[PDB]
RNA sequence: UUAAUUGCGAUAACGAACGAGACCUUAACCUACUAAAUAGGGUUGCUGGCACUUGCCGGUUGACUCUUCUUAGAGGGACUAU
């Protein structure tokens, strides 16, 4: 419509913001783990990165249908102007938010918390990234207050990078004495971290000089003339 | 074409725009004779160069600023640099390197910033404070 | 007096000779002496400017607060009251006019008459507060050339805002006033006054 | 045994960074073109008046970066300016303007070879590569052959070789260890000379053309036949170099070392003299060295360009 | 036949810069290779869109605050142009995050 | 109140270590030097490698030292 | 020694991690590049007034041209350089 650029970009940030705590809330149980708004002139596409694509499928590809009529309801948005696409995350270790949930199931099931966290943090490992934490506040089998931390590798905390490799999560759990909060840290392997540098800031790589022999002092040369 | 060059000066916002060609001795800034800027006490301020150099040093010359900007204060200082910066300019394009030369010696020689751009520049209020580095008050009772 | 022709017609005054560099276009830096031999290098006299106004980083270093013109200094000086803060075309009018008062009052050109009032108020002793708690004490202690001047600057000032507070009688005037009385050892000046007070606080309490 | 000692006259200053450069108009004989750090081409009138030998003329502005190379043009109106802003500048020396900006190169540019005698533009440049561009600003011609760093290319000088051939040859060098001489029309390849232990930074052909000289950190100098095709002689600077400039009627060759500046005689094989001129409050090691040079026409006048921003004279006059 | 010039003026609209850039690089590789006349991608100022909140929920705790924001770039291009080359051009090289708008200038 | 930390010194002294024959007493070829032979994010930082570099070149040229 | 557990070093300590820095935003410098009727400037039209010598000051979605100023991208620039 007729609306100022600025209200709109800032309305479109609101959508994307909608369209994830949507997400989070229904798709959870499913592995939703991100999501994308992706536009072109014909139709605007939502593209929904989670971890069990099939349920998020559903019977048949059922259940995405009803998502999109949701959202056209919701919106205001007419018939077939926006279609939902389904994809299998790259990789499930590296997402903290698909680890943070799969936290909080583990937990609803009634698991062993310690367990749980370093089944987490030795799954965040073997996917690769450099360095993982999980912590984990609230009543802990008591009363009083309770927060321990659960880490690998390590973590950088200061400094831009610190949004530009580590990813972050955080949920609560309802356990019958009340709410834990979770925290999930993985700071992502500079060396495979696409749209970004490729390396820590201090990350200085010298290359190895060819070597070559220097006998050859006097080593007069001749070549044919050319045009 | 006539030999005419194009410079500037600033302080802190204030820009002035300077075109000099090759003229019979028109000195205007916005359009008025550099005898009537305002302050009228940093009046010698705009005359400042020239006193330094000599005006005949410009008798082929034609001078016209534009400036925007700014308060007063730096508005004055911006035409003064603007001057400056255009003398330099136009004699070191078209009449000699020597002669930029002494230009730059004696506009130096006095009130360095006459020739060069004052760097000194406001930086931004952080909050807690009237100031950027002033904090409001304390009770401890 | 060798004019030149432009576009544009410099005054009389302005386009002459003018390549003899005056204080407001009638003070001349020339003859003006510094009598005691301490506090020069502390006075840019040497130094001749167009106009007491002259805004430049004089302060980010150690030292190149003494590079000051006097006369800026006292100009910045004069602008006290928290209100006044500002407003330096005021002072450099104000200061202006006292000029032009000692050029009335003593001819004298007036640029030495400042300077000697200058050097005249320095108070070359000081005390510091060294008694410890119970017993206290003021002890005796020689003072900096510069912090002479700093000194005789804000005395001067001062004397002259008190003056000229709530008074019929005009800052510019005051401060002149001040400035005569101060040349001579003319008591009758409140800055010589204060010096006269620290100097002999000191003295008592070597 | 040839009893001709030079002896400086003057020293032209003016400039704020290095003297990287020289450049002599053959025509003019009191033009001179010096290229500094200072990012300005300062042309200087050489006055026989007074202590200054030489006095600026025109300061050509529109570098942003460090100033390299510098060469006159064969009528003495022209000058092209080899710069590190990643670009190339042509100027008229008379009004001052530049009308040329040949842009291209990814390495920035260190060395310029003007044309025989106008038509075209040689450059070298960081990025491995020589650049034959043409007078209005188009590159013709992308010369390949250096693993590294082309340090410096120069067109050796056509004396009479064959009355007519219909190509122009030069020389290049780098840190490739390896100096490529070649042809120009079309325009390709021709024979190398591998004589260097360390890497060349300056060559520079005799005035006939068909000898020139490479020298590096090593301090040893290899003096080459362009025609012949063979290794003249191998001297050594016991110091690392920075310029080298034949004379144009001696059969001699100043040396930019390190410590001063070495002028052998190439036919007795032998040094003549040192150039280590006085300076004040220099603790024998941050003593400035020569690096740019420049032997003008007759032969009997050398230009010389320290770090310490001067540009001396040194009058080639007889001791009896 | 439409042959008549259409003057079509785009503007394009990113919160971040990289592919509102290389948005503007396609558009204009594609104008040149296609030989259309062009006013180039102008530079508009980037207004910054700036927000300052209390960083505590409750106000209780030393005063401090901190300031979010995001910096719009528009960079708005023009073509006297055709339609149908155009018009594709249009409808191609878009990325998301970057909003394209066409007026036709009718 | 610039004391340059252990990644710039290291980070030098390791360049020293394997390229000393192709560093200079000058500051900016020796930044271009480190700037193409090392992969380096901030230019700041490779400013401060180049710094570093060409002191312990300086240091070198009048005495060797220790590390 | 630094602002710094910042380094020089000495060392039953050795090598490593976080914090500091590094890093990002902003402020400054770019007569170098890319461009611009949603920013400016020059020339030149057509016009207003004055001095009348062709000079100024103005107006004017006219025409041409330019980008120093204004913009924002690529970048350059300082690292204590000498
Ligand atoms: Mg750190
Ligand atoms: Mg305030
Ligand atoms: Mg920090
Ligand atoms: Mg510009």
């Amino acid at each position: 419509a007729i609306i100022s650029k600025k209200r709109k970009l800032v309305a479109d940030g609101v959508f994307y913001a909608e369209l994830n705590e949507f997400f989070t809330r229904e798709l959870a149980e499913e592995g939703y783990s991100g999501v994308e708004v992706r536009v072109t002139p014909t139709k605007t596409e939502i593209i929904i990165r989670a971890t069990k694509v099939q349920d998020v499928v559903g019977e048949n590809g059922r259940r995405i249908n009803e998502l999109t009529l949701l959202i056209e309801k919701r919106f205001k948005y007419k018939r077939g102007t926006i279609a939902l696409y389904a994809e299998r995350v790259h990789d499930r270790g590296l997402s903290a938010v698909a680890q943070a949930e799969s936290m909080k199931f583990k937990l609803l099931n009634g698991l062993a918390i310690r367990r749980a966290a370093y089944g987490v943090v030795r799954y965040v490992m073997e996917s690769g990234a450099k360095g993982c934490e999980v912590v984990i506040s609230g009543k802990l089998r008591a009363a009083r207050a309770k927060s321990m931390k659960f880490a690998d590798g390590f973590l950088i905390h200061s400094g831009q990078p610190v949004n530009d490799f580590i990813e972050t999560a955080t949920r609560h759990v309802l356990l019958r004495q009340g709410v834990l909060g979770i925290k999930v840290k993985i700071m992502k392997d500079p060396s495979r971290n696409t749209s970004g540098p490729k390396a820590l800031p201090d990350a200085v790589t010298i290359i190895e000089p060819k070597e070559e022999e220097p006998v050859l002092e006097p080593s007069v040369k001749d070549y044919r003339p050319t045009e | 074409t006539v030999p005419s060059v194009q410079t500037f000066g600033k302080k802190k916002s204030a820009t002035a725009v300077a075109h000099v060609k090759a003229g019979k001795g028109l000195i205007k800034v916005n359009g008025s004779p550099i005898t009537l800027v305002q302050p009228e006490i940093l009046r010698f301020k705009v005359y400042e160069p020239l006193l330094l150099v000599g005006l005949d040093k410009f008798a082929n010359i034609d001078i016209r600023v534009k400036v925007t900007g700014g308060g007063h204060v730096s508005q004055v200082y911006a035409i003064r640099q603007a001057i400056a910066k255009g003398l330099v300019a136009y004699h070191q394009k078209f009449v000699d390197e020597q002669s930029k030369n002494e230009l730059k010696k004696a506009f130096t020689s006095y009130d360095r910033t006459l020739l060069i751009a004052d760097s000194r520049r406001p930086e931004p209020k952080k909050f807690g404070g009237r100031g950027a580095r002033s904090r409001f008050q304390k009770s401890y009772r | 007096f060798v004019p030149v022709e432009l576009a544009t017609t410099i005054p009389v005054e302005i386009q002459q000779a003018q390549q003899e560099i005056k204080l407001f276009n009638k003070w001349s830096f020339e003859d003006v002496e510094v009598k005691d031999a301490s506090l020069v290098d502390y006075i840019q006299i040497s130094k001749p400017i167009y106009v007491a106004h002259t805004a430049g980083r004089y302060a980010n270093k150690r030292f190149r607060k003494a590079q000051c013109p006097i006369v800026e200094r006292l100009t910045n000086s004069l602008m006290m009251n928290g209100r006044n803060n500002g407003k330096k075309l005021k002072a450099v009018r104000i200061v202006k006019h006292t000029l032009e008062i000692i050029n009335v009052l003593t001819d004298q050109n007036p640029l030495q008459v400042v300077v000697d009032a200058i050097i005249n108020s320095g108070p070359r002793e000081d005390t510091t507060r060294v008694g410890g708690g119970g017993a206290a004490r003021r002890q005796a202690v020689d003072v900096s050339p510069l912090r002479r001047v700093n000194q005789s600057i804000a005395l001067l000032t001062i004397g002259a805002r008190e003056a000229a507070f709530r008074n019929i009688k005009t800052i510019a005037e005051t401060l002149a006033e001040e400035l005569i009385n101060a040349a001579k050892g003319s008591s009758t000046s409140y800055a010589i006054k204060k010096k006269d007070e620290l100097e002999r606080v000191a003295k008592s309490n070597r | 045994s040839s009893n001709i000692m030079l002896v400086l006259r003057g020293t032209l200053e003016g400039h704020n960074g290095w003297v990287t450069s020289l450049s002599t108009s053959a025509a003019q004989p009191n033009l001179l073109v010096s290229g500094s750090r200072d990012k300005t081409l300062i042309s200087w009138r050489l006055t026989e008046n007074e202590q200054q030998f030489g006095v600026p003329v025109r300061s050509y502005k529109g570098h942003s970066h460090i100033v390299q190379d510098v060469v006159v043009s064969a009528d003495g109106n022209y000058a092209v300016s080899a710069s590190w802003d990643k670009t190339l500048r042509l100027w008229n020396l008379a009004t001052g303007n530049s009308e040329a900006r040949f842009v291209g190169h990814t390495g920035d540019v260190l060395s310029v070879a003007i044309d025989a005698n106008s038509s075209k533009i040689i450059s070298a440049s960081r990025d491995k590569t020589i650049r034959v561009w043409n007078t209005v600003g188009d590159c013709a011609y992308v010369l390949l052959g250096h693993t590294d760093w082309v340090t410096k290319v120069r067109v050796a000088p056509k004396n009479l070789e064959d009355v007519d051939d219909g190509r122009i040859t030069f020389v290049s060098a780098g840190m490739d260890k390896i100096v490529r001489s070649w042809s120009l029309n079309s325009y390709r390849i021709e024979a190398d000379f591998i004589g260097h232990n360390n890497y060349i930074n300056v060559v520079q052909p005799s005035p006939d053309g068909s000898l020139a000289a490479s020298a590096g950190k090593d301090g040893q100098i290899y003096v080459w036949n362009l025609k012949h095709k063979s290794a003249f002689m191998n001297f050594d600077a016991k110091d690392e170099v920075f310029a080298l400039a034949f004379s144009p009627s001696r059969f001699w060759l100043t040396a930019a070392t390190a410590s001063g500046i070495k002028i052998y005689d190439l036919e007795n094989e032998v040094l003549i003299d040192e150039l280590k001129p006085e300076f004040a409050g220099y603790t024998k090691a941050q003593d400035p060295h020569a690096v740019s040079l420049a032997w003008s026409a007759d032969g009997q006048t050398l230009f010389a360009g320290y770090t310490d921003n001067v540009i001396r004279v040194w009058q080639v006059m007889t001791a009896n | 036949q439409e042959v008549v010039i259409h003057k079509i003026r785009i503007n394009l609209t990113s919160t971040k810069v990289k592919q509102l850039e290389n948005v503007s690089a396609n558009i204009i590789k594609n104008a040149e290779t296609f030989k259309l006349v062009k006013k180039g991608p102008v530079r508009l100022p980037t207004k910054v869109l700036k927000i300052s909140t209390r960083k505590t929920p409750n106000g209780e705790g030393s005063k401090t605050w901190d300031t979010y924001e995001m910096r719009i770039h528009k960079r708005y291009i023009d073509l006297e142009a055709p339609a149908h080359i155009v018009k594709r051009i249009t409808q191609i090289t878009i990325e998301p995050g970057v909003d394209v708008e066409v007026i036709i200038a009718a | 109140g610039r004391v340059r930390t252990k990644t710039v010194k290291r980070a030098s002294k390791a360049l020293i270590e394997k390229y000393y024959p192709k560093l200079t007493m000058d500051f900016q070829t020796n930044k271009r030097l480190c700037d193409e032979i090392a992969t380096i994010q901030s230019k700041r930082l490779r400013n401060k490698i180049a710094g570093y570099t060409t002191h312990l070149m300086k240091r070198i040229q009048k005495g060797p030292v220790r590390g």
